[PDB]
């Protein structure tokens, strides 16, 4: 709640500004290494996120591209950055884990 | 030497819903939760929607994902089904005495928690076509689908199966709407084989208090009447000629379900003759090969339809149809027996016995009964009913029948089957 | 993460796969032993001394 | 005797791939050995143009 | 509540009885006002010589058309006219005539299947019009591959034994047959000691018995002697027989080894081992989440519109597992797949899959034994092939006997580098060379 809550997070708001990926106008969730867990969670993303997410990814990839970056203006501020594909992970590892569980009897 | 027998407990929940059981020792259960949400309730902006419903009774629910319902039953080596007729839903579930709980679980969260998922939704419609393809390979579907899309334009006039501009389209939120506003208490019923009152009961009281769809078993069936006619080629033309009836309860039902045991129903004997059938005798008569007849008989909530079926050759479709009309003009105009009202009696009330001899088949004609009736009969009361029809009300069965407006399904080389204006 | 591997059912599978294994490792031992005639285990096996 | 032996060599060593492969190598072991006694017991029988030549020159 | 196990023992014992002839009259009452009835005859077609060949079959379309006190038509109207039903079937070794009747009827209906049972009059006009009909059947027949695939795997799999046969015989024996022929067949087979009256419902076993001494008396009694032949074995021969052709859709593959037959105690396990394996078609709800790996992967990568296992038991022989039916460009990939489960289940079966194979089969059996028809088929089958009824209370305790061992025990001996009977039939370019469907009846690393 207090000071201590702040200083984590702002820590944390420190390394994500260092990360840097919002300079690319990227979201946490765009940086996320595919694999399995992930592939299925992109597959069953709405139409409108999945849309925005490949559009984001290729904003990034043509800068990456030419090695500029965005405005800072237009960065992607902490606080502001939605976790849009969290919920849907989580649950394709938490249906992944019942198989597992099931294997194992 | 068994032991004496038990008497089924039935029950109305004064919210609607009503339990019946029977503790017929049996080592196995079953299970059937019935629903009026029959085909019939689908309306013009969301057909189909009933079918993709049925084909999802293993998607995810709160507290059971799919794997589960599928891992969870296969384990005890249950089984879940969903049948559907234009009236009603009926999820029924079996297995061995030991896991009823299990599954009555299940049952519980298939009908009562279903999540509806997108991307499962999604996965699920190409089921559609799979499904309707299979049962489309019979004639007889397309022609039963027809032959109630021509008789009504209502209600029961709908498909069990989902229109092709449909498939693909159904939604998730239609799931859930169709789900929220039919399976509801006033619209259901609890029945039980292997199970007991108080379980069933107790079950009901905790789970199945959910109120807030509609109410009557209507929008009500407007009959209509007209034809619909499918060209082919399959060197045998299906046919069927049917008029209203009489809404299945009612005494006049059974003055139908006698007339169609003097018309004749199905076989009784392997490769028969099939001397007992008067249509099959007066088609004989006049068709020398290949040919079939049957007396029709639908019976739902609000009306019936009456009539026979036929499969005969590309050209004799007009002289099979044609004669079997005459033969029950026949009857209409008086000409029926004793001896034959009295066999067509027994072929009834015979078959009715027997319709109800295994589990399967008593656990839904209770569920059934539950839903039209709001109560048990008998079987000793059904053959006492079966017993009151009168020959003058199977002729006044069949006179209704000739007078009446008619509707009328056939596909096949359409070429020799006559118009209903023709008849 | 090897803890997906552990209960009733892998244990089965290992218990299951035991005598292959073994006799696996019999076809391996004389099979290197045989291909480097070696002295130190060849010595002990009667009718192959051949010093 | 006779089917029961196939047989037997079938049933006790022969399914599985294992013991198969086991009686092959072990097989082969044997084998190796009988091989080169009677071909070198062979070759010497033809010949005896060295090796008792020894027995003469030497002996000390 | 009442448990399963107790269950088991509420379920009155069926009543044995036997005639001053061998006729053996047994009965299962039950409270039910409908019943089932019927003469299970140890009659097939692996009795009959490759001339006689569609005797029986001929004899089942006769059987209802007449008999001496009962002409032409008037048997049929008289089950007709008490609501009855009246049904008949043969396989390769057995013959059935049942009557589905309201209870009171029993009287009539065993006065009839008697009449039916003795007095066959083969007419002459009648035996003729039979003939163009069972030819009719046989053309119907060679449109269901399924049918024509079960036919080929037998015909291979029992290669000059008289188990080659098929029911309805050959379409020269159809239209050559003499009622001599039928005549012989009939007295060769039809007596006293090879025949079970069975019954199932609202009857009294003493009613029964009062009947079978009623109108089965008079067969075997002045009869027995010489002339009555036992079965000879039959070699099963491991072997293929592919009908190639292209313009059917989709192939239809059969493939399987010699089992063990009726009697052995080994059908159980084989019997919880198929349950694992199990079956699949299209229309089944729930694909990939399918608990056996045959059906979920055959639903995940839709390498079949179906398969089944199965367990044919003959005699001390018999034909032991599965069939399918896919795309041409399937069959490889589906029977990779369903060896591959064979072979796992003979090296590895794991502990917590047999006991679903194990309630499959409780539930299979239970379920299968509701209602008075099933149940007077199994009275008057087991009778015939273990001369004993088997009490389910029994068929439980030898499913609760089998555990992992002794399926992966029980499977090795049957399946484990034995050699296969393969039948195919539809496109079937792609169906994998003899030698390779052999060399994946055994694995290198076990």
């Amino acid at each position: 709640v207090s000071a201590s809550s702040r200083w984590l997070e702002g820590i944390r708001k420190w390394y994500y500004n260092a990360a840097g990926f919002n300079k690319l106008g990227l979201m946490r969730d765009d940086t996320i290494h595919e694999n399995d867990d992930v592939k299925e969670a992109i597959r069953r993303l709405p139409e409108n996120l999945y849309d925005d997410r490949v559009f984001r990814i290729k904003r990034a990839l043509d800068l990456s591209m030419r090695q500029q970056i965005l405005p800072k203006e237009q960065w992607t501020k902490y606080e502001e950055d939605k976790s849009y594909l969290e919920p849907y992970l989580k649950e394709v590892i938490r249906e992944r884990k019942e198989r597992e569980e099931w294997a194992k009897k | 030497v068994p032991p004496h027998p038990q008497d089924l407990e039935f029950t109305r929940l004064p919210n609607g819903l009503v339990i019946a059981s029977l503790e017929n020792y049996a080592p196995a259960s079953r299970i059937g939760l019935f629903i009026k949400a029959g085909s019939r309730y689908e309306n013009s902006n969301n057909l189909g929607t009933s079918h993709l419903l049925r084909l999802a009774s293993s998607l995810t629910t709160k507290g059971a994902s799919s794997f589960k319902i599928t891992r969870g039953i296969e384990a005890v080596g249950g089984k879940l089904s969903v049948t559907s007729t234009r009236e009603n839903m009926a999820y029924t579930v079996e297995c061995l005495r030991d896991d009823v709980d299990i599954l009555m679980e299940f049952l519980l969260n298939v009908t009562t928690a279903p999540e509806f998922r997108r991307w499962e939704v999604a996965a699920l419609q190409p089921q559609l076509r799979i499904d309707k393809a299979v049962a489309l390979q019979n004639p007889q579907a397309h022609v039963i689908e027809n032959l109630h899309a021509a008789a009504y334009r209502n209600a029961l006039a709908n498909s069990l199966y989902c229109p092709d501009y449909r498939i693909g389209k159904v939604t998730p939120v239609e799931l859930h709407d169709y789900v929220q506003n039919h399976f509801t208490s006033a619209r259901m019923a609890l029945i039980g084989l292997g199970v007991s009152h108080p379980v069933l009961k107790q079950v009901a009281e905790q789970f199945l208090n959910i109120r807030g769809g509609l109410g009557l078993s209507g929008a009500k069936a407007k009959y209509h009447g007209g034809e619909i006619r499918e060209q082919n080629g399959d060197s045998l033309v299906h046919a069927a000629l049917v008029a209203e009836s009489a809404a299945i309860g009612s005494a006049e039902a059974n003055a139908f379900s006698v007339l169609q045991h003097v018309l004749g129903a199905g076989p009784h004997v392997k490769r028969g003759s099939n001397a007992t059938s008067s249509l099959y005798q007066a088609v004989a008569k006049g068709v020398h090969q290949p040919f079939d007849v049957s007396a029709f008989n639908a019976s739902y909530s609000d009306s019936g339809l009456f009539g026979f079926y036929t499969i005969s050759q590309a050209a004799s479709a007009g002289d099979v149809i044609k004669a079997a009309y005459n033969q029950v003009k026949t009857i209409a105009q008086g000409n029926l027996s004793n001896p034959d009202v009295q066999a067509a009696k027994n072929k009834l009330k015979a078959g009715y016995l027997m319709s109800v001899e295994s589990s399967e088949g008593f656990l839904d004609e209770v569920g059934s009964q539950a839903l039209a009736a709001g109560s048990y009969t008998p079987p000793s009361t059904v053959l006492q009913q079966i017993d009151a029809v009168a020959d003058a009300d199977v002729i006044n069965a069949a006179k209704k029948f000739v007078s009446g407006r008619k509707s009328m399904a056939a596909s096949g080389n359409l070429g020799h089957t006559p118009f209903i204006d023709e008849l | 993460m090897l803890t997906r591997f552990l209960g009733p059912r892998y244990r089965q599978l290992a218990r299951n796969w035991v005598p292959t294994a073994q006799l696996w490792g019999a076809v391996g031992a004389v099979g290197l032993v045989w291909a480097t005639d070696w002295r130190l285990i060849l010595d002990w096996v009667p009718y192959i001394n051949g010093k | 005797v006779a089917p029961t032996l196939t047989a037997r060599l079938y049933s006790l060593l022969f399914r599985r791939t294992s013991t198969f492969a086991l009686t092959i190598v072990v097989g082969a072991l044997f084998f190796e050995r009988a091989f080169d006694q009677g071909a070198d017991a062979i070759y010497e029988h033809i010949n005896e143009g060295k090796l008792w030549k020894h027995i003469k020159h030497k002996y000390e | 509540t009442a448990t399963y196990a107790q269950a088991l023992q509420s379920v009155p014992e069926t009543q044995v009885s036997q005639l001053d002839n061998g006729l053996r009259v047994a009965s299962e009452q039950s409270s039910q006002p409908t019943c089932t009835v019927g003469v299970w005859i140890d009659a097939g077609s692996r009795y009959e010589s490759e001339k006689n060949n569609g005797a029986g079959y001929f004899v089942e379309h006769l059987a209802f058309k007449g008999t001496k006190n009962r002409p032409g038509n008037a048997l049929e109207k008289e089950v007709e006219s008490m609501g009855a039903h009246l049904n008949a079937y043969s396989t390769r070794e057995h013959t059935a005539y049942y009557i589905k009747a309201l209870s009171k009827d029993l009287p009539k209906a065993v006065e009839l299947l008697a009449d039916i049972v003795q007095n066959c009059s083969l007419e002459d006009s009648q035996i003729e019009k039979e003939r163009d009909v069972i030819l009719q059947e046989l053309q119907e027949n060679d449109t269901s591959m399924r049918d024509v695939v079960f036919n080929y795997l037998h015909a291979t799999a029992f290669q000059g034994t008289p188990l080659a046969q098929s029911v309805e015989g050959p379409s020269e024996n159809v239209r050559k047959l003499s009622r001599a022929d039928l005549t012989e067949y009939l007295s060769r087979h039809y007596k006293a000691p090879r025949m079970v009256l069975a019954a199932a419902g609202g009857l009294e076993h003493r009613q029964l018995l009062d009947l079978a001494q009623k109108h089965f008396s008079g067969l075997s009694g002045t009869y027995d002697e010489d002339a009555v032949p036992t079965l000879s074995p039959c070699r099963f021969t491991g072997s293929q027989i592919c009908h190639r052709e292209d313009g059917l859709p989709l192939a239809h593959v059969a493939i399987a080894v010699e089992g063990p037959g009726w009697a052995h105690p080994d059908n159980v396990a084989l019997q919880v081992a198929n349950a694992i394996i199990g079956h699949y078609d299209c229309t089944y709800g729930g694909g990939a989440h399918l608990s056996s790996p045959l059906a979920s992967i055959a639903a995940t990568n839709k390498l079949c519109q179906s398969f089944q296992t199965f367990n044919i038991c003959y005699a001390d022989t018999g034909l032991l597992g599965a069939h399918f039916v896919c795309d041409h460009m399937s069959i490889d990939d589906m029977m990779f797949v369903l060896q591959g489960q064979w072979m796992r289940l003979c090296t590895s079966a794991t502990e917590s899959e047999v006991l679903r194979g194990k309630n499959l089969l409780r539930n299979a059996l239970v379920s299968h034994l509701d209602g008075t028809t099933p149940v007077c088929e199994d009275i008057g089958r087991s009778l015939l092939t273990y001369g004993r009824r088997i009490p389910l209370a029994e068929w439980e305790s030898r499913i609760a006997e089998v555990d992992a061992r002794v399926v992966r025990e029980v499977c090795s001996k049957y399946f484990y580098d034995q050699c296969p009977a393969v039948a195919g039939f539809g496109p079937i370019e792609q169906l994998p060379d003899y030698n390779r469907i052999r060399s994946g009846m055994f694995w290198l690393r076990f």
